[PDB]
């Protein structure tokens, strides 16, 4: 990531090899106990034989909920699926809310497959169907390193047919498939006319058989949209199929059911892998009763994988009810499924800790009176405040022609701009002029 | 009678979802949808084991 | 290696633990305790099996933990996977495609099995030659292992094998009632020696016995599966897609009469289910009306329901009622409580959970489990077993102890600590 | 037999080998999935 | 008797290098609905 | 605008059409989508047809005057000869609307394509 986001600076979190939490690592400052407790989840996670556990991060807004998600998806590593959402997502104009949610469960659990491919590339030098119908097809494909004569299934003429594939032609075939794709003409014939409208490729370089064993990471949403509408297909309904707008659908149980058996199957014939995976809910207060009482049912089950919320509410009304009120926006029967991580307010000296993280990460140079003129600022406003003076600083620094921050920048940014307080404190001094 | 829009775009926003054979693999071998129609249960059950 | 299907928060059951006279074994296939609940539930699954009675429904109430959940898994466990089981929750019904009522004759008609029943005769064998004159007649010869012989060609059986591309040397079966031909697979010869193949392609050996053959299937089907099967032209895509709609009442009569008269034909057979509904009390005051009388069909499954609520206010109204249902519904079913465990009982249920997560942990460490369970909840003990085993195998440890679990109850907070620490700062968090 | 050459013939036979084996793998590949409901049973289901 | 006010082709998409199988892919699906669904299309006529 | 006195297919099959009016005759080439439009109007030999270039819209207005004669009851309309040229170039005003034009640009109707009529 070439730029700089909120989180940029989280590499992981912090812990040693006995699990306790360091006072200043990953780019994580403070917060000792809530990442000795995520270190236990990232563990969890890792020993892939649980199922449904749910993790809430509870705490004030800005004590780093967030970027404890984060620092767990960094220590699993991109092998593993993280799916973040947002609570308000749940509300498609497509499909209902528990079909998002889950789809995003879904999302969550990953299938890694090992598989080695096989596609012949090349220039076609020859194209004969052998007659008996077609026997087979007998095709001669020229690379840099030689000519090879390859025999065709005959089913793979139609696709060559279908592609207007003639001699010099750069195509390539897949073996397992039989696709065929006619990536432009060779530029050895790129003379043959002094005006076409061809696209010209050059001559592949390797050999005409290309062997490569990857393993690609597959979710199983992807087999569930995968397997929800046709594809290809030569008859009249699946052509005009093809027009039609592609909408999310409500993906049947007994088809989640089916693709989990082939899945199983899969897994036991070894070429394929799971990876439970972690599913993050940020907002989940954003939820209404119906979202929750369909995950107390989901995280139930045997199959969803590992979820974390994050909620800075505090005892408010659940958004779908009337007048109930719970302890995070949360209900009650919800929170009672779910291990409750704290996240604690920060000392001052924390926060000059991760303001100095913050310009080191966003390049910039601050000298000592200006990042304790800004720890003073966060203590008198906000954290975020406070690391989001520091870019606009450096930058009336850069154009007074100074290098680094000092004090006075930091005082004309904070004259510049203003926190929520400041501005809730001008408009309650100015009701009647602004807008009710 | 007017001439329509011409949308003009880099050539390699067009390749953006297309990727080489031999960095994907067969999502042939679970296709479930496409079975429908053409393979009967007495093929999988009784003929092929 | 590690499967799809992982522990849970129901692993552990595997049925009812119940003998042949119905009396609940204090614990027995991973249930421990809810003696006179299980039996209720045996006495109900007996009913299920039965299948003589129709729309019968059976409310699982109590508090939270206290084994709803874990009976409604017991139950579908028992009964076989041949029997229907379809279990939802209450928010499901509120769909964006159909109305909720259509989400309920949809749930009512997935838990109602058909077993259908077809024999078919077929014609099998590798295609040796196909001669045909100048589309008008022609000749067919197939072949096994200990048989070939020559048929004689239509006009239509010639059409159907130049649009299915039938060729030499492929093994196909064809239906002697309909004439569909369907391509099984092609046998290998040393001139078949493909270096890239199609993606239907497949080699088989030739099939060997006599050319005609007898075709017996026998299949599960829903009611719901024949009704979205039978909506549109290509219904079946629906049973994949989830796009079903409303599907007209006169399609499910046509579908009610045909499978009455496939069953009195011998064709089919009906194996009525469960329809089991988590958390009901989310359903709508319009939703429990409709069930009032969705229940009294002819083809109507068992309703198991399950809520914790007390007496509260309906969705949709501002009645309260003793359930969230009103008590006209509840007038119509039976109603089975639940009661808390005792110490003994949460002991017991923190070893096998313990046993299915293969935990080792002290005598010490269960009794402080167990009064930690008491506490706060049998939820909260249940995720501080895999949590105190975690932080057991972080110190290379082999038991889990006391100080594990100790460390896990000051790692992870349960309710009452967390809203007490948000009371203590109640003006930090938003919109109290 | 004045022009064999021995690497060229092992070089064909293990070509020969690969190319079997391939059509092993893909013929097991192309008919392991069973459908979930099948032509015979949408048949039986689909009236008129 | 209602007639639009005014009346265009579809927006064309262009690109200097497209890939050389998107456009005679798109021809042959055209050519393919049209020759099953124009001869359908005939009753139509007066209105259109 | 003219009476049609050719209608000869040209192998995708362009269409070489002979129209005839009071004033001269002219040979024109017309493309497979015209020749198209001609068959479902069913333009035959000795009918009387306008076509618009700009849009490609082919009426067939009658059987022409002159074979009004030939019998008793033929299930024709039949329209006189076009007393212009073969080919007429017209300059008028249209009012339109921004709105009118983002439609036309947004739901497209004006390739007489198959995609147009599906859309
Ligand atoms: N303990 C911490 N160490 C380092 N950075 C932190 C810490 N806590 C918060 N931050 C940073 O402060 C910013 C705001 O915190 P955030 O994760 O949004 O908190 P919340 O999720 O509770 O709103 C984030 O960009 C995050 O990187
Ligand atoms: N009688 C029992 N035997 C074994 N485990 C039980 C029993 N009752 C409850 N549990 C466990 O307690 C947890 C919560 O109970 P559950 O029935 O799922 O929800 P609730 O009873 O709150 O509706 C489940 O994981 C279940 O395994
Ligand atoms: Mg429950």
């Amino acid at each position: 990531t070439q730029r700089i986001a909120s989180h940029s600076h989280v590499k992981g979190l912090g812990l040693d090899e006995s699990g306790l939490a360091k006072q200043a690592a990953s780019g994580l400052v403070g917060q000792e106990n809530a990442r000795e407790a995520c270190g236990v989840i990232v563990e969890l996670i890792k020993s892939k034989k649980m199922a449904g556990r749910a993790v809430l991060l509870a705490g004030p807004p800005g004590t780093g909920k967030t970027a404890l998600a984060l620092a767990i998806a960094q220590e699993l590593g991109s092998k593993v699926p993280f799916c973040p959402m947002v609570g308000s997502e749940v509300y498609s104009t497509e499909i209902k809310k528990t079909e998002v949610l889950m789809e995003n469960f879904r999302r969550a659990i990953g299938l890694r497959i090992k598989e080695t491919k096989e596609v012949y590339e090349g220039e076609v030098t020859e194209l004969t169907p052998c007659e008996t119908t077609i026997s087979h097809v007998i095709i001669g494909l020229k690379t840099a390193k030689g000519t090879k004569q390859l025999k065709l299934d005959p089913s793979i003429f139609e696709s060559l047919q279908k592609e207007r594939v003639e001699a010099g032609d750069v195509i390539y075939i897949e073996a397992n498939s039989g696709a065929v794709k006619r990536q432009g003409r060779c530029d050895t014939y790129a003379t043959e006319f002094d005006l076409e409208a061809e696209e010209y490729v050059p001559l592949p370089k390797g050999d005409v058989h290309k062997k490569k064993e990857i393993i690609q990471d597959v979710t199983l949403h992807d087999l569930d949209v995968a397997n929800a509408r046709p594809q290809g297909g030569q008859d009249i309904l699946s052509m005009m199929g093809q027009l039609m707008k592609p909408k999310k659908t409500e993906i049947t149980d007994k088809l989640r059911g089916e693709i989990n058996k082939v899945v199983n199957k899969y897994i036991d014939q070894g070429i394929a892998e799971l990876v439970p995976g972690v599913l993050f809910v940020d907002e989940v207060h954003m939820l209404d009763i119906e979202c929750f009482t369909y995950l107390h049912r989901a995280l139930e089950s045997s199959i969803a994988p590992i979820v974390i919320f994050a909620s800075n509410r505090g005892n408010c009304v659940i958004r779908g009810t009337e007048d109930i009120t719970s302890p995070h926006g949360i209900p009650l029967d919800l929170l009672d499924r779910v291990m409750i991580i704290r996240t604690m307010l920060y000392t001052p000296q924390e926060m000059k800790q991760i303001i100095k993280i913050r310009a080191q990460t966003e390049g910039i140079n601050i000298s000592e009176e200006a990042l304790n003129h800004l720890g003073e600022i966060g203590t008198k406003t906000t954290l975020r405040y406070s690391v989001q003076l520091l870019t606009p600083a450096n930058l009336l620094a850069k154009i007074n022609g100074k290098d680094s921050i000092e004090k006075e920048h930091v005082e004309e940014i904070s004259e510049l701009f203003y926190d929520a307080k400041s501005s809730a404190k001008i408009l309650a001094d100015q009701q009647d002029k602004y807008m009710k | 009678i007017t001439p329509g829009i011409c949308f003009s775009t880099a050539s390699l926003v067009l390749r953006a979802t297309d990727v080489h054979p031999l960095q994907r693999i067969d999502m042939g071998r679970f296709d479930l949808i496409g079975l429908e129609g053409r393979v009967s249960r007495y093929e999988a059950d009784t003929f092929l084991p | 290696v590690t499967r799809i299907e992982r522990i849970g928060a129901h692993s552990h059951i595997r049925g009812l633990g119940l003998d042949d006279a119905l009396e609940p074994r204090q614990a027995s296939q991973g249930m421990v305790g809810q003696l006179a609940a299980r039996r209720a539930a045996g006495v109900v699954l007996e009913m299920i099996r039965e299948g003589k009675i129709a729309g019968r429904a059976v409310l699982i109430a109590g508090q939270p933990g206290t084994g709803k959940t874990a009976i409604a898994m017991g139950m579908a466990q028992a009964l076989g996977p041949d029997t229907p089981f379809t279990a939802i929750a209450g928010s499901e019904i509120f769909s964006l495609e159909m109305s909720k009522t259509e989400a309920l004759t949809q749930a009512f008609r997935r838990s109602i099995g058909v077993r259908i029943k077809e024999e078919t005769e077929i014609i099998e064998g590798e295609v040796v030659e196909i001669q045909i004159d100048r589309s008008k007649v022609g000749k067919l010869t197939l072949k096994t292992t200990e048989m070939e012989t020559i048929y004689d060609l239509g006009t239509k059986m010639i059409e159907s094998l130049t649009k299915d591309k039938v060729q030499a040397g492929d093994v196909i079966t064809i239906d002697k009632a309909t004439g569909k031909i369907s391509k099984l697979g092609r046998s290998f010869t040393r001139a078949r020696d493909y270096d890239a193949m199609g993606s239907q392609t497949k080699f088989v050996q030739c099939p060997d016995g006599e050319l005609q053959k007898r075709k017996e299937v026998v299949h599960t089907v829903s009611l719901h599966e024949i009704d979205v099967i039978n909506s549109r032209t290509q219904g079946f895509l629906a049973l994949f897609s989830g796009d079903t709609g409303e599907i007209k009442s006169e399609v499910r009569e046509q579908i009610n009469a045909k499978v009455a008269e496939w069953r009195e034909e011998g064709k089919a057979e009906i194996i009525p289910g469960v329809l089991f509904i988590d958390e009901v009390h989310m359903l709508d005051i319009e939703s429990f009306s409709f069930l009032n009388r969705a229940l009294e069909s002819d083809m109507a499954p068992v309703l198991i329901m399950a809520t914790n609520r007390g007496i509260t206010r309906i969705r949709g109204t501002s009645y309260q009622s003793p359930h969230g249902i009103p008590i006209d519904l509840l007038d119509r079913l039976l109603i089975v409580s639940t009661t808390p465990y005792s110490e003994k009982d949460t002991k017991q249920i923190l070893r096998i959970r313990c046993e299915e997560e293969d935990v080792e942990m002290s005598e010490d460490a269960y009794t402080v489990l167990t009064r930690i369970g008491l506490e706060t909840s049998l939820r909260y003990a249940i995720q501080l077993i895999t949590a105190a085993s975690l932080v057991c195998r972080k110190r290379k440890g082999t038991e889990v102890q006391v100080d594990d679990i100790k460390r896990v109850y000051s790692l992870f907070l349960d309710e009452s600590r967390s809203t007490q620490y948000m009371k203590e700062y109640q003006d930090a968090f938003l919109f109290n | 037999s004045p022009f064999y050459l021995d690497s060229l013939e092992e070089k064909r036979k293990r070509q020969r080998s690969e190319r079997l084996e391939r059509i092993f793998q893909l013929s097991e590949a192309h008919g392991a999935l069973a459908p979930v409901y099948g032509t015979e049973v949408l048949d039986f289901c689909t009236l008129p | 008797f209602v007639m639009p006010p005014v009346e265009a082709p579809p927006p064309s998409l262009h690109a200097c290098h497209p890939p050389p199988w998107l456009a005679p892919r798109q021809a042959a699906f055209q050519e393919q609905l049209a020759s099953e669904l124009w001869p359908r299309a005939r009753p139509l006529h007066r209105i259109v």
